[PDB]
């Protein structure tokens, strides 16, 4: 489960601060929604484990 | 439960120099595409959030970063690309666009992060006995690599017929035309673009932004920003051996849990500011209103 | 100072397969006791080495050099990318006392036996001269770092005494360098143990390497071209994947290949240096 | 009718001569027609005179 905050789920980068200091407001939020995409897949598949 | 950061601290390198960026930009003569000038960018301080506020510019587009906030990173391996090309530079040159320049004159990565900015020229000497020349619109092979460069092209054939020089084909691929055509036509194609090139990774920035830095602290939470690395945590002395060229440091799984900072190179371990789940413990509120309150771990 | 000379001693390359050598691992720290899977291209643990006289490579620019000379006969500067024409640069290296500057330029100089390295009149034999580099400065550009000279283990301590080694890559417009300089006691190959190196220079230096040779030209006055018997060991790198082991001071002490047997294969899906007993799926 | 000893004079617009054979068309029409010896730029759309 933590290895998975690594994978960067079709994002630039797999650092949330970095996609934050990189990009403006709407090109963080489409990089971020597929950072969170993954991750709510990871928990839930943990969770379901 | 979360503690919260105190101080914001801010560490850039002791550079006080300038980024040569009028030295590419209009310093002197401009040289074709295919022989387009590479220049290598390092210890200096760039502030693009002039080009970005400033005129005369036809496009100023980024990609994998923001147009502002620029200054706000530092930046490694810095290179500035500069050409001559026509106006119409929208789906010729950007990354995965099979244009005529992407195929066969200068091609750029797919993944490709930095700046494109490009401006027109209708106030030069090309109008006045000019000798702009050197532009190109025919193909070889295939294409020819990202950041890839030429320094041939002596010889061309691409079919049959092989005379080694025959006038029914497609000859004189180099030096396609210099038709500026003053004040005629849609474009007299008098424009410049610099491309620039910037990496982000662990490897130590050579170009800074305009920022001043601050002082350090040893036993509290704060915010932190190292060569434009951020994020939050207790910053304290390490006792780990990191060697001169090592500038980041790792965790069993990720995270750097360690900095080396940029201007008095002492190590710094980065331990994430404490936190733990909070629960009430109560008994029905039909019975009591009084209760405790566990924070976790 | 053109030789051009056939007065040389033609011998044949030596092949060797114990060769558990040849690390360049990432700066980034891995604190330790950490066990880190790796790619890019390396050096397998049992490639098949050559010794060799001078002989003309293709490098591919991806490979490591190896020294077992004594100082007196260490080898010296060696150049990458160089064709028959102006069209590439490359220069490497000076000494520490020889007042010259790494400067990078294309080669306009003796085909094939560019000499022109000496040492000290204090040897009294071989004649003290220096390179005669003649660049031009139309037409070319010049990028180097002038630092990297104080490569230079002293000391008379093991049965050998000492070796070392350099890996250089390609790589994408930049020329990474690792290196490092060890004691030995008594060995008859390379020893059968494990070490490290560390990067000297990047170098952003975007030049297309094809080519390579190093250089070592210490030819007495006592009759014709004889130099002392000096050789060399390379070996390539290739695009394979490895798993690292760091402990305990961030530096590597171990390391398993995939491609090389099964077992090293289960090693690394197991993320571990060691296999107990039972079967287990690797791959397809 | 690309390349051979007889149509030594051959053009195109618009579509690259050597794509033709990966591309598909529909309704060619073939116009057959005589030009004055005098055809220097006779065919391009950047038809003047
Ligand atoms: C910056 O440079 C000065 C010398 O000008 C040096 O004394 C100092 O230690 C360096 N680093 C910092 C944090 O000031
Ligand atoms: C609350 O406690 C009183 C005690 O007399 C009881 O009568 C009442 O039913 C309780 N109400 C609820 C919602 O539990
Ligand atoms: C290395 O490869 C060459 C290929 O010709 C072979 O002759 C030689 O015996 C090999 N050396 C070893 C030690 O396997
Ligand atoms: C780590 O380095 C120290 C010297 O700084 C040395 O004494 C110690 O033995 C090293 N650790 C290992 C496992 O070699």
């Amino acid at each position: 489960l933590v290895k998975q905050l690594s994978s960067n789920f079709g994002a630039i980068s797999s650092v949330l601060n970095d996609i934050l200091s990189r990009l403006d407001k709407p090109e963080a939020e489409v990089q971020i929604d597929r950072l969170i995409t993954g991750r709510l897949q990871s928990l839930q598949t943990y969770v379901t484990q | 439960f979360r503690v919260q950061p105190t101080e914001s601290i801010v560490r850039f390198p002791n550079i006080t120099n300038l980024c040569p960026f009028g030295e590419v930009f209009n310093a002197t003569r401009f040289a074709s595409v295919y022989a387009w000038n590479r220049k290598r960018i390092s210890n200096c301080v760039a502030d693009y959030s002039v080009l970005y506020n400033s005129a005369s510019f036809s496009t100023f587009k980024c990609y994998g970063v923001s147009p502002t906030k620029l200054n706000d990173l530092c930046f490694t391996n810095v290179y500035a690309d500069s050409f001559v090309i026509r106006g119409d530079e929208v789906r010729q040159i950007a990354p995965g666009q099979t244009g005529k320049i992407a195929d066969y004159n200068y091609k750029l990565p797919d993944d490709f992060t930095g700046c494109v900015i490009a401006w027109n020229s209708n106030n030069l000497d090309s109008k006045v006995g000019g000798n702009y020349n050197y532009q190109y619109r025919l193909f070889r092979k295939s294409n020819l690599k990202p950041f890839e460069r030429d320094i041939s092209t002596q010889i061309y054939q691409a079919g049959s017929t092989p005379c080694n020089g025959v006038e029914g084909f497609n000859c004189y691929s180099p030096l396609q035309s210099y038709g500026f055509q003053p004040t005629n036509g849609v474009g007299y194609q008098p424009y410049r673009v610099v491309v620039l090139s910037f990496e982000l990774l662990h490897a130590p920035a050579t170009v800074c932004g305009p920022k001043k830095s601050t002082n350090l602290v040893k036993n509290k939470c704060v915010n932190f920003n190292f060569n434009g690395l951020t994020g939050t945590g207790v910053l304290t002395e390490s006792n780990k051996k990191f060697l001169p060229f090592q500038q980041f440091g790792r965790d069993i799984a990720d995270t750097t849990d360690a900095v080396r900072d940029p201007q008095t190179l002492e190590i710094l371990d980065i331990t994430p500011c404490s936190f733990g789940g909070v629960s009430v413990i109560t008994p029905g509120t039909n019975t009591s209103n009084q209760v405790a309150v566990l924070y976790q771990n | 100072q053109c030789v051009n000379l056939t007065t040389r001693t033609q011998l044949p390359p030596a092949y060797t397969n114990s060769f558990t050598r040849g690390v360049y691992y990432p700066d980034k720290v891995f604190r330790s006791s950490v066990l880190h899977s790796t790619q890019d291209l390396f050096l397998p643990f049992f490639s098949n080495v050559t010794k060799r006289f001078d002989n003309p490579v293709l490098p591919f620019n991806d490979g490591v050099y190896f020294a077992s000379t004594e100082k007196s006969n260490i080898i010296r500067g060696w150049i990458f990318g160089t064709t028959l024409d102006s069209k590439t640069q490359s220069l490497l290296i000076v000494n520490n006392a020889t007042n010259v500057v790494i400067k990078v330029c294309e080669f306009q100089f003796c085909n094939d036996p560019f000499l022109g390295v000496y040492y000290h009149k204090n040897n009294k034999s071989w004649m003290e001269s220096e390179f005669r580099v003649y660049s031009s400065a139309n037409n070319c550009t010049f990028e180097y770092v002038s630092q990297p000279f104080l490569m230079d283990l002293e000391g008379k301590q093991g049965n050998f005494k000492n070796l070392r080694e350099f890996v250089f890559k390609n790589i994408d417009g930049y020329f990474k360098i690792y290196s490092k300089h060890t004691p030995i006691n008594l060995v008859r190959d390379l020893p059968q143990g494990f070490s490290a190196l560390e990067p000297l220079v990047d170098l952003p230096i975007g030049i297309n390497i094809t080519r390579f040779q190093t250089l070592l030209a210490l030819h007495n006055s006592s009759s014709g071209w004889t130099a002392g018997a000096a050789a060399y060991y390379v070996g390539y790198l290739q695009p394979r994947t490895f798993l690292l082991k760091y402990n305990e001071n961030g530096t590597i002490t171990d390391a398993v290949d995939c491609a090389l047997d099964p077992l090293s294969e289960t090693k690394c899906t197991l993320k571990s240096f060691t296999v107990e007993k039972g079967i287990y799926q690797t791959s397809n």
